[PDB]
């Protein structure tokens, strides 16, 4: 199973 | 109390001080009733043994300490063995069992036949052999079980041969996992992973099904696809039992310097129902494309995209998405690029639309449209601004006229102001230039011909006034204040025969209180109605002790000294009134308390002899879970006939106008439950036009939801009676109001 | 009936100079608010000024939401209701931070035959909603001054 989530800029 | 406080009560709390840094070098404190052996080679501790070493704690009836000098190793191997009532407690997990073993050098701990429970979060279980490796990073369990419910509740559980719980990866890999509901297992997999954290991870999302009446049983099995930190992708195979095929719903959210978008491309390879309805079509595939983007780059460049493109008009009336409703007359297709600085902004945009109607498929489109403003204040006591627009109208049909319109609107207004008033003169010129081609058809049929080239230059003079009074409301509460803001505008645009210009983009705008003082009868720019009016409105507000507007009412009227003629007056008013107080318009907003709050509106019109439109609402909202809203929207048949197309005044579905009482409610029950309602009624026809009854049962480890909705879903021409459409659906999510209230076709819209 | 012409300005006396910070300083809401503060005789400083005692008005997210509000007898939208929801804060320096918001409701009848004209009408409505929300924020500054005074009395 997976998990969504708000995006962010890569480090 | 909220559910968060309820669940944390059953979750153990780490009251001990937290020791940061490496605990390997910290001193070892042992407290036992008896100590026998040969320290430091062999030490045996018996009787209420307590071990301290930083955050970690270890208590057992008997503890044996064994140190061996491993050859070639500067530090001797220190091993700790615990016998009888072993209770390992730290800042991350609590371990219980009869027997335990510990390796102090590598922090490795083994427990036989015990149960666990991590601290600070939900979750528990029991394993035959419990092992910690890699400085508490890996919590390996053999023949273990894992569930997120609080102790004493057995809703669901997972049992697997090898459970690996990587704290760093926030994943709980389970081998030979047998997912169990209570004591009954239902799903068996050789290998299973659970994202036990907040890190984004690929893998299937939790399915949700729903039963409708357009497709019968349906089922969503999304597969999230974590592409990268700033791009993901969901690929939901959507099944429709009636249509006998799977529709593939692909999403793709991204995030860049240019903004944060969202694509979408649903797609049904073949449709049995659509094959039956239209047997003469070559292929029966149904697809949607929804691209939506919105960003600002360098605080100057603005990019917006809003693009929807269904395959056939009856898409949204068939499949329900989040990107369109059955209540949609057309799908919008807009791109725009802007460049906005402090005193300038050119925005080139394109607008194309896809009408879902077979009565008239003639659509117009701007391709491209350029909007240029340029303000320049402090030109002495004046201000200034220049508005320029170039636009190219192309019709979908090949016969209707096309045009290229260029516009220039050099405003200049002189603002005056004191403590109690403000008069704001404003002159303006409107130099619109047309170039119309492909006129043979329209000119051949109609009498009023269209010129190939049209110039239209019209001055516009406006004089806005205003004054403000104040008073102390001693007959209300002590300290309350009242105002009174009698505004009074005068406007004047001369008359220019605008009958040789086809109406590419001009519709009658509404006239609430705010839109009385507007200086445009028609939106857009093809029809600039001549005017010679004076507007008079008066707005009263009632401030309390902290100067917080508790109430405001407004009534304004327009007084046309001369009829507003565009030279192409095809509107159909109930009478022949032309000058005088033709339009009135009210507006209130009473904030009865911190929770209550009322609104209002009305736009009586004397040319209709009937209250044109008038809404309302009285929402009581203590919280997002406890709210009761009423409302009302009216729009008389005279307004429908005198504003919307000709056949809106003859079809039985459109000719009655609006009169729509509808109540939205939401209320918890036993704090663990919830109910959400909505019921919009159409008092003209005494027929329902929506409803809903969402019910949710939230708990610590799972929350279930069961919606419902019977909505108006089209019209049956043969029987001349509308067609409804149920849609009961079930969602599960392991641990919701605002996603229930905003689902039906008339979504909840807060009035506070 | 007791009516007397208003004595004090719309903005308080202590905010007559104020920094207009924002996240999208060239947008349409910041333009509406800047114009409104100009019409009230407020001195606007850059965010980079060296004056510290001056209060500041920070503008937050603007969220235009357009939804169906009333359907004809056949499902079709007959009336779209639009909301603007401006959030903002005022950080009087040496005191707390007072949040002020707005909310403008507008509606308009949908018309598929003239869809382009209704999109031009929607854009005009949104510009006017920005103007209304800018008005509503500047009518909340006196409450902020009152709360600041009350905290001073405490």
């Amino acid at each position: 199973c997976g998990l969504k989530g708000p995006l962010y800029f890569p480090p | 109390a909220d559910l968060a406080s309820q669940c944390m009560l059953g979750v153990p709390s780490y009251d001990r001080p937290l020791v940061q840094g490496d605990t390997n070098d910290l001193p070892v404190t042992i407290n036992a009733d008896h100590a026998k052996g040969d320290y430091p080679d062999d030490a045996v501790f018996t009787g209420s043994v307590d071990i301290m070493q930083g955050n970690s704690r270890l208590q057992a009836d008997e503890v044996q300490l064994h140190q061996k000098e491993a050859p070639g190793q500067p530090e001797p191997v220190r091993t700790v063995d615990a016998l009888g009532n072993v209770h390992y407690d730290d800042n991350q997990v609590i371990l219980k069992g009869p027997k335990g073993w510990a390796n102090l050098n590598t922090k490795d701990t083994n427990v036989w036949e015990g149960d666990y429970q991590m601290v600070g979060r939900q979750g528990r279980g029991k394993a035959d052999l419990m092992k910690q490796r890699g400085e508490n990073r890996y919590t390996i369990l053999d023949n273990g079980s894992f569930t997120s419910c609080l102790p004493g509740s057995d809703t669901w559980s997972v049992v697997g041969s090898e459970i690996i719980h990587d704290r760093e990866e926030q994943v709980a890999e389970i081998w030979n996992a047998r997912f169990k509901v209570g004591p009954v297992p239902i799903f068996y997999s050789p290998y299973l992973q659970l994202p036990v954290g907040d890190k984004r991870r690929s893998g299937f999302l939790i399915p949700n099904a729903k039963y409708t009446t357009t497709n019968y049983f349906e089922f969503y099995l999304p597969y999230y696809w974590n592409i990268a930190p700033n791009m993901d992708a969901t690929i939901t195979p959507h099944y429709m039992h009636r249509r006998g095929n799977i529709m593939w719903e692909n999403e793709f959210r991204y995030l860049s310097q240019a903004g944060a978008g969202l694509m979408e491309l649903d797609y049904l390879p073949s449709d049995k129902v659509y094959e039956d309805e239209h047997p003469n079509d070559d292929s029966s595939r149904r697809w949607l494309f929804y691209w939506n983007h919105s960003g600002v780059m360098d605080q100057v460049w603005r990019f917006n995209v809003d693009y929807t493109k269904v395959s056939d008009p009856s898409y949204f009336n068939d499949f329900d998405n989040k990107y369109g409703s059955s209540t949609d007359g057309y799908a919008t297709q807009k791109f725009s690029v802007g460049y906005a600085v402090q005193n300038f902004n050119a925005t080139v945009s394109t607008k194309q639309f896809q009408v879902f109607s077979e009565q008239n498929t003639s659509s117009y489109s701007a391709e491209p449209q350029l909007d240029v403003n340029y303000y320049q204040n402090d030109v002495g006591p004046f201000d200034t601004r220049i508005y320029g627009q170039a636009v190219h109208f192309v019709n979908t049909r090949d016969d209707m006229p096309e045009a290229t319109r260029v516009h220039l609107e050099p405003t200049i207004n002189l603002p005056l102001s004191n403590n109690w008033g403000s008069i704001n003169t404003e002159a303006k010129l409107l130099a619109t230039h047309y170039q119309q081609t492909n006129l043979d058809w329209y000119n051949s049929r109609n009498t009023t011909k269209l010129d190939e080239s049209v110039n239209r230059v019209m001055p516009q003079f406006k004089v806005d006034g205003k004054m403000v009074f104040e008073r102390d409301m001693e007959m209300l509460a002590p300290g309350y204040t009242q105002t009174l803001e009698p505004r009074a505008q005068y406007l004047y645009v001369p008359y220019r025969d605008q009958s040789d210009i086809y109406n590419y983009d001009s519709s009658l705008l509404q006239s609430d209180y705010s839109g009385l003082f507007r200086d445009r009868t028609y939106g857009g720019l093809d029809r600039i109605a001549s005017a010679n009016q004076v507007t008079t409105g008066v707005t009263s507000r009632i401030y309390d002790d902290a100067a917080v507007e508790r109430f405001n009412i407004s009534v304004g009227q327009i007084y046309y000294f001369t009829e507003s003629r565009t030279g192409d007056d095809n509107i159909t008013w109930e009478n022949d009134d032309k000058t005088g107080s033709l339009v009135w318009a009210g507006d209130t907003y009473w904030r009865i308390s911190e929770r209550w709050g009322l609104r209002g509106g009305i736009q009586y019109d004397t040319r209709l002899d009937n209250v044109a439109t008038s809404n309302s609402s009285i929402e009581y909202r203590r919280d997002e879970d406890r709210l009761v809203q009423l409302n009302y929207r009216y729009a008389s048949p005279e307004y429908i006939q005198a504003t919307l197309p000709k056949y809106y005044s003859t079809a039985e579905q459109y000719k009655n106008g609006i009169s729509q009482v509808g109540a939205v409610a939401s209320w918890p029950i036993a704090d663990r439950w919830s109910i959400v309602g909505a019921y919009y009624y159409d008092t003209n026809a005494n027929k329902q036009a929506d409803s809903m009854l969402g019910v949710q049962y939230s708990s610590c480890c799972y929350a279930i939801r069961v919606g419902y909705e019977r909505k108006l879903n089209g019209w049956d021409n043969d029987k001349q009676h509308a067609v409804y459409d149920n849609a009961i659906g079930f969602n599960i999510e392991l641990r919701g109001t605002q996603e229930m209230l905003r689902s039906n076709i008339l979504p909840y819209q807060n009035t506070l | 009936c007791g009516w007397h012409l208003r004595d004090t300005t719309q903005v308080p006396s202590t905010m007559k100079v104020m920094i207009l910070d924002s996240g999208d300083p060239n947008g349409p809401l910041s333009r509406a608010v800047r114009n409104q503060l100009r019409l009230n005789g407020v001195e606007l400083l850059d965010k980079e000024t060296t004056r510290k005692d001056v209060p500041s008005l920070r503008l937050g997210k603007v969220s235009i939401a357009k939804d169906t509000a009333s359907v004809f007898r056949n499902g079709q939208t007959a009336e779209y209701q639009m909301i603007m929801t401006v959030n903002a804060t005022v950080l009087i320096p040496g005191r707390d931070i007072y949040p002020i918001s707005a909310k403008v409701f507008r509606s308009f009848f949908d018309n598929p035959q003239m869809a382009l004209a209704k999109d031009n009408e929607q854009d005009m409505i949104v510009k006017e909603m920005y103007d209304r929300a800018a008005e509503q924020l500047i009518r909340k500054l006196p409450s902020i001054r009152a709360a600041d005074i009350r905290s001073d009395e405490e």
